């Protein structure tokens, strides 16, 4: 059973690093949005 | 033709026949030239905000 345990869990550890990496990946891509926006806004300032 | 011909001129009736007096002829001035003030102050107003707000969204 244990040896039966031993295959699962770690694919479960490689998925788990999948995830991590695929959310700093939206982290970076939003912040990195943000501030290209954010130097729009800033260079041009059109605000009603 | 006519009205052409022999230089007449031909006018509309007013409605209301009223004679003009010193009062209604003074306030009616009064009031003309009130008028033409304010619409000449809106048309600065949107002058300025004409070339405020272009001068803010170019830069």
């Amino acid at each position: 059973c244990e040896a039966e345990d031993i295959a699962v869990y770690e694919q479960r550890l490689q998925q788990w690093h999948g995830e991590r990496v695929r959310l700093i990946q939206r982290e970076q891509e939003q912040r990195e949005r943000a501030r290209q926006d954010y130097e729009a806004r800033r260079a041009a300032k059109a605000s009603a | 033709k006519i009205c052409k011909e022999l230089g007449i001129e031909y006018t509309f009736p007013p409605p209301y026949h009223r004679k003009a007096h010193r009062r209604w002829v003074t306030k009616k001035a009064l009031c003309t030239q009130v008028f033409r003030e304010v619409q000449k102050l809106k048309k600065q107003k949107r002058a300025l905000r004409a070339a405020a707000v272009a001068a803010h969204k170019q830069g």
